[PDB]
């Protein structure tokens, strides 16, 4: 029986670096709107200019 | 004490702590052939198919050799710690598709049609240049060892004889594990077909010369363990889509009983009559490959719900779905055509597959009682290896000799050369991807995670994007 | 704890149930040329004698095995069933009678006589046709294993060397173990006479080129199992009938100090001094004979008092007593004979050999502690095999090939069929008698179980057929 | 109602009959009386025996 | 098919498998106890389910 090398044991490092979500900073207002565009149309030759 | 003599379910010795990991792979790429290695120079070019079985092995990073911060954590001799999987989310990156293959000179005489000319007597060719599309189909399958294939081959003929040469040879089914580069299957029976095919004319070009596995079902659904396959999806379609028939002199026609033969006709039948057909994949669609689908695993099939014993895990995943083949066209020159030749663009062929994966791994610690201990050696006997718990006796008690400058003449030769030894899966290979760093504790940071935390309750984001129509 | 270190007695560990079977087999024939197997045409003709040890193998129905509609039987861990026998009674149907057998040309010159001529120096044959009643004997056993007999053999001799021709081959003692066809002991001693007469004329035709055996009790009654024999019985009577004289050339007369020569005599001996009598078998009676009498074994010789451990029995059941042989006689034509011709009428020759065998086993179930385990490994190795005590995988979890029509050329040939785990006494082979179906559970239905029930007091039949004279 | 023993003139069981050992050899019987034993009722169609 | 004199049992994929499972009879095995059913009250048999 003896002493020996084993291999590299881990740990947990600190990024400090978590992302947070949007919502946490963000109060939500009870307002709503609406944006409609009008109908879009556009023309021509498909396969090229 | 030695009692027991059946299995005991994987739970019942292992307790699982409440933590949790996200081990994602960057994205890996592989581009190449589609259908044979090819050779430039001195070098070579990985033929990457659609059409083999990507088997990932995915080493894990040593749980029982971590940080434990408290003294919470599992005590030194009585317990051990090693991974379980969660979820699996295997992703595949690349436009949508049909897999096509061919071959230069294949060996069809005839098809199903009621209209075409009268067989002409077998030329001393009659090949012509096939196209085939492949048998679309997917599997994937998660496990701790290597998924078992099956396939037929010849079985050694018997002494009693009443041989010819050109004999049918005998078969008989085989085991093999599935590895890196092994084929699908595409519309043939399975078969190391180096044995079955000495034409050259009967696969499509791809896929002959090489062995065509299967995933043995059977053999996986009795293993005690169950460490064949955690758990398995698989959808295939196919239907035959044109009738063909071989082109070889037959050894063995219809009896006379069969066949009625007619005037000026042959007494008896000399074309060959075997018809195979050649099959199609259905339309495949965004909503029937298995994949992007992050699959929890809440209860194996086998008494091991998913222990990472060795920490390894195996994923054999394969799908002749995404993949679809490239073309290129270099001007044999280097100069843009100026005109349009036949002899001028050297036709490139190189197609690309892409993988990711993403596991969600948790903690859990196997208690070690003289009897959970005791009951492993059936159960494997290399984990408990990993757990040191076996003896190595006190030889190092043995006083051996050791010498100055063991190159001098009259000392000793020192001739012996140790030996390396061997891995538990070296002889056969297979992809080979390294999990042990990129692997965390933060499971709101990655998109598995989301989508894991979604499903608990405890989310930043649920899954719902409510579609009424 | 394997602190085991003495042989122990199995009732200890074994738990007898109340439980009763009767074994019936149905009436077995067998017959044949006695003296050396025949063959007219392509088939042949057992050589069924009268002197050969039948020896059955009673493959019994694995007791573990069966259909339990309670909870009181026993738990599915703890223990294991076995079988036990109490009773046998082998029955032999035939006509009471006495065995005779001779040979066409044996070797004997002269006999005890005093009115008788001189003898005349050996012409060229001496040999005449040689009547030999058997030496009548009965030998009757049943065990666990098959039971061992002993021979005389030739060792072979030194590298020193002094060695002649004629010189005399050194003996020693064999064991071996009593297999279906072999030779009772008639007369002369046990040797594998193949090496022992190289003249042809020292044996009855029927005894010659094949080995004589014989029951070694001291072995038996020495090991401590006792398997090789749960009880017995032997009656044997002989007596010398004749005296003969052998005809060989001798190597080595009575010197001088024993010969007194005469006048116009000779220096030394030439005609062979070997006197060996002829064996002859006592009168047999009604009584005499061990048959038809129930045996109940209350306590074997051995630490094993009737344990069918690996669910087998041996029976090695030998007597001359009952066999007669049968002449008969067909005209060589297929007409009757209208005259007496020496031509005519075909000698046939055929003998035949009936059993019948029962036994009143009972349940026993074995505790699995790990004590009582762990002794049972220096007991025997295989019964803690097929038990199911200590193994990798359960046998029927694996999966195995197997196929239909295995005679097809298109299949592989019969010799891969070892794979499957094989009988240990398959070198050895002998009479195998199946009970596996004709086993019951009503004693009082079968002629055994009166038989039975009668000794026991609970009878709706003793055995009382009292008389007085 | 007959297999299960529930009605009938003996048991089968009581029944002594001949069975012979190397029925191929010519000293004994051909095979053919081996009918005799109570014969299973589909032998005249065939199918895979498991 | 016939080679030699041995033969090839045609095995199509258009045949019906048929199989006999002959099983253990349920009424002679062995009973540990005594609620077991009697003897001359009842007889056992198989029930697939």
């Amino acid at each position: 029986a003896l002493w020996q090398q084993g291999q590299k044991l881990y740990l947990p490092p600190t990024p400090v670096s978590k992302v947070l979500c949007s919502e946490t900073y963000v109060q939500r207002k009870s307002i709503f709107y609406h944006a409609e565009t009008e109908r879009l149309l556009t023309i021509g030759h498909p396969y090229y200019p | 004490p030695t009692p027991v003599s059946k299995v005991l379910c994987s739970e019942t010795y292992v307790q699982r702590k409440s933590i949790f990991y996200h081990a994602e792979t960057e994205r890996l790429l592989t581009i190449g052939h589609p259908y044979y290695p090819v050779s430039i120079g001195a070098k070579t070019v990985p033929k990457v198919s659609a059409n083999q079985y990507r088997v990932f092995k995915i080493q894990l990073p040593d749980p029982n050799q971590f940080a434990l911060p408290d003294r919470t954590v599992h005590n030194p001799s009585k317990e051990r710690l090693v991974w379980a999987v969660i979820g699996v989310q295997v992703s595949r990156g690349q436009p949508l598709g049909g897999t096509v293959t061919g071959h230069p000179t294949f060996n069809a005489l005839l098809d199903a049609e009621n209209v075409n000319r009268k067989v002409t007597t077998q030329t001393t060719d009659d090949r012509k240049q096939t196209g085939l599309d492949a048998k679309q189909q997917q599997i994937l399958l998660l496990g701790c060892t290597p998924a078992e294939g099956e396939y037929w081959t010849t079985a050694r003929p018997c002494v009693t004889d009443r041989l010819e040469n050109g004999a049918c040879p005998p078969l008989e089914l085989k085991n093999k594990h599935i590895e890196d580069g092994d084929m699908m299957e595409i519309g043939f029976g399975a078969a190391n077909f180096k044995e079955i095919n000495a034409s050259k004319s009967d696969l499509p070009l791809d896929i002959q010369n090489e062995i065509c596995l299967y995933p043995d079902y059977l053999k996986m659904a009795e293993d005690a363990a169950g460490n064949s396959m955690f758990f398995f999806a698989r959808k295939e379609q196919v239907y035959v889509r044109h009738i063909w028939t071989r082109g070889g002199s037959e050894k063995e026609a219809p009896t006379t009983d069969f066949y009625l033969k007619n005037n000026k006709g042959d007494a008896t039948l000399k074309i060959p009559s075997v018809h195979f057909g050649s099959p199609s994949g259905s339309l495949v669609s965004t909503d029937n490959q298995i994949f992007n689908r992050p699959y929890w695993l809440f209860r194996a099939q086998g008494m091991n719900n998913g222990i990472a014993w060795n920490n390894l895990l195996f994923l054999t995943v394969g799908d002749n779905t995404r993949g679809t083949n490239l073309t290129i066209s270099v001007a044999s020159d280097g100069t843009p055509l100026t005109e349009y030749d036949s002899s001028k663009f050297n036709v490139y062929h190189r197609h690309m597959e892409e993988y990711k994966l993403a596991f969600i791994l948790e903690l859990c610690s196997v208690e070690i009682t003289a009897q959970t201990v005791s009951h492993l050696q059936g159960l494997m006997p290399s984990v408990l290896e990993n757990w040191e718990i076996g003896v190595q006796p006190p030889t190092s008690s043995i006083l051996e000799d050791t010498y100055r400058y063991i190159e001098s003449p009259a000392t000793k030769c020192a001739s012996n050369v140790i030996p390396a030894k061997e891995d538990p899966y070296a002889g056969f290979k297979f992809w080979n991807i390294d999990l042990k760093e990129k692997l965390s504790l933060d499971l709101d940071q990655f998109p598995l995670g989301r989508r894991f935390l979604a499903q608990q309750g405890a989310g930043c984001s649920t899954v719902r994007k409510r579609r009424i129509s």
